[PDB]
């Protein structure tokens, strides 16, 4: 069983990261992507905001600038509701 | 835990430094697979308020 | 330990050979390690039980060591495949693939042959002296919303400039730094300051 | 002490109540010659792939 | 001492502020990579039955 590991001369050894410092690492790691693009990947981080950030992703994909723009409160509500299915997504998938 | 028993395995080798080296060498890995994935930030960076 | 890889690599497969011949003496539960030994002191019709009981334990100790060296060559193999990867890329070219070669913005990438592998001198682009300024997506000047070609519109609290991102040179927002797309009603954060076209 | 190898001169000085000599493995990389109390260098015959 | 991931630092995000370099730095970091290992080759009946 799972319960007593210990058996006989079977040790399992803790993870030296626990679970608490690994999320604290992926904190911060969202915390940089959201507030720094991607410029705390490559030195200092400098802050952006968000919505000037994804333009500058989307002019890395081909559109233009103002396309985000203009269609920021569309972008959102789709970002939004996608982030959302995908909390239902694992639930309804075992 | 016979000591008849172990007095076998000291003459059967040094299997045995083999095997717990080998999961040492294993254990270390796992260590450092999860410093790559995610120790990627010299900074705990902080979401505002 | 600068050079820990590699020299784990030396220690490695000279311990594992170190091993294997030290798997010679042990006598496996037979008489002697020595096989000439067995076959002096007992008789040739008794002494092949004996000479059995060493060459199992002694075989086994070869399946052992090929066994260790296959997966430990494996994993060279996926190391000498990623230094052959990264030779190609950040050496015969530059990589816009993030921390692949070196952190930060990758420029250069010198090699240099090392015993049983290689070093790689990333050479990288690292922005630093950080200035807070004020930003604003787009500047409309005669109700049309202005976009920068490229960079970024930045405030030095009194006039509004544009400069490209990872660098501060402040220019005059003219009519080539940026383009025109629709009315500036409909964009989010606009500011209003004037296009000096040229 | 029964074997194979290329018998040699040996510069190593077996102190005099030290026999044989192996070294780091177990292999009698030397022996003391029962007369004449000469450190000989058993060493290996020099085999190989081909 | 419990492990300490970094240190903690606050980035001042703000609807409006940008963060733009003034300078830079031509940092030359270093990478190691094991490439080959040691050939070796082993011969069962001079290792079995020498
Ligand atoms: C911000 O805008 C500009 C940038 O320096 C400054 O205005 C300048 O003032 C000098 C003073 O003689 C004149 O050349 C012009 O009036 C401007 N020239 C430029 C564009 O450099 C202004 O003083 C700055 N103020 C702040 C808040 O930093
Ligand atoms: C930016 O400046 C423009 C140019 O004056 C402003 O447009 C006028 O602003 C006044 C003051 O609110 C209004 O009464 C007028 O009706 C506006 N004219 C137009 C074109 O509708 C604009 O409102 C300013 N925008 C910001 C961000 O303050
Ligand atoms: C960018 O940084 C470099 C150094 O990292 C600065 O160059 C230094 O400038 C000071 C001037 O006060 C000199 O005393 C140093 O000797 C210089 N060092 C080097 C290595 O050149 C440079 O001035 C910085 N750029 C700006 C615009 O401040
Ligand atoms: C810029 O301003 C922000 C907010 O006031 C502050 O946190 C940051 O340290 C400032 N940076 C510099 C270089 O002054
Ligand atoms: C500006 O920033 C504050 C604090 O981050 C936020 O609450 C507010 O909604 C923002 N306002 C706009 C729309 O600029």
């Amino acid at each position: 069983l799972i319960c007593a590991q210990k058996f006989n001369g079977l040790t399992v050894l803790p993870p030296l990261l626990t679970d608490e410092m690994i999320a604290q690492y992926t904190s911060a790691l969202l915390a940089g992507t959201i507030t720094s693009g991607w410029t705390f990947g490559a030195g200092p981080a400098l802050q952006i905001p968000f919505p000037m950030q994804m333009a500058y992703r989307f002019n890395g994909i081909g559109v233009t600038q103002n396309v985000l723009y203009e269609n920021q409160k569309l972008i959102a509500n789709q970002f939004n509701s996608a982030i959302g299915k995908i909390q239902d997504s694992l639930s309804s998938t075992p | 835990d016979s000591t008849e028993c172990s007095n076998l395995l000291l003459q059967y080798g040094s299997f045995c430094t083999q095997l717990k080296r080998a999961l040492t060498g294993i254990a270390v890995e796992q260590d450092k697979n999860t410093q790559e994935v995610f120790a990627q930030v010299k900074q705990i960076y902080k979401t505002p308020p | 330990s600068a050079l820990g890889k590699l020299q784990d690599v030396v220690n490695h497969n000279a311990q594992a050979l170190n091993t294997l011949v030290k798997q010679l003496s042990s006598k496996f539960g037979a008489i002697s390690s020595v096989l000439n030994d067995i076959l002096s002191r007992l008789d040739p019709p008794e002494a092949e039980v004996q000479i059995d009981r060493l060459i199992t334990g002694r075989l086994q100790s070869l399946q052992t060591y090929v066994t260790q060296q296959l997966i430990r060559a494996a994993e060279i193999r996926a190391s000498a495949n990623l230094a052959a990867t990264k030779m190609s890329e950040c050496v015969l070219g530059q990589s816009k693939r993030v921390d692949f070669c070196g952190k930060g913005y990758h420029l250069m990438s010198f090699p240099q042959s090392a015993p049983h592998g290689v070093v790689f001198l990333h050479v990288t682009y690292v922005p630093a002296q950080e200035k807070n300024f004020t930003t604003a997506p787009a500047i409309c000047h005669d109700g049309k919303a202005h976009f920068p070609r490229e960079g970024v519109f930045v405030s030095n609290g009194t006039h509004w400039f544009v400069t490209q991102r990872n660098f501060y040179e402040p220019q005059i927002i003219t009519t080539d730094n940026t383009f025109v797309s629709g009315n500036c009603d409909v964009v989010i954060g606009i500011v209003n300051n004037t296009v000096y076209d040229p | 002490l029964t074997g194979t190898g290329v018998l040699t001169e040996s510069n190593k000085k077996f102190l005099p109540f030290q026999q044989f000599g192996r070294d780091i493995a177990d292999t009698t990389d030397a022996v003391r010659d029962p007369q004449t109390l000469e450190i000989l260098d058993i060493t290996p015959c020099s085999f190989g792939g081909v | 001492y419990t492990m300490s991931l970094g240190a903690e630092n606050s980035v001042a995000y703000s609807n409006n502020s940008i963060a733009i370099p003034t300078n830079f730095t031509i940092s030359v970091t270093t990478e190691i990579l094991p490439v080959s290992m040691t050939k070796t080759s082993v011969d069962c009946t001079m290792y079995i039955c020498g």
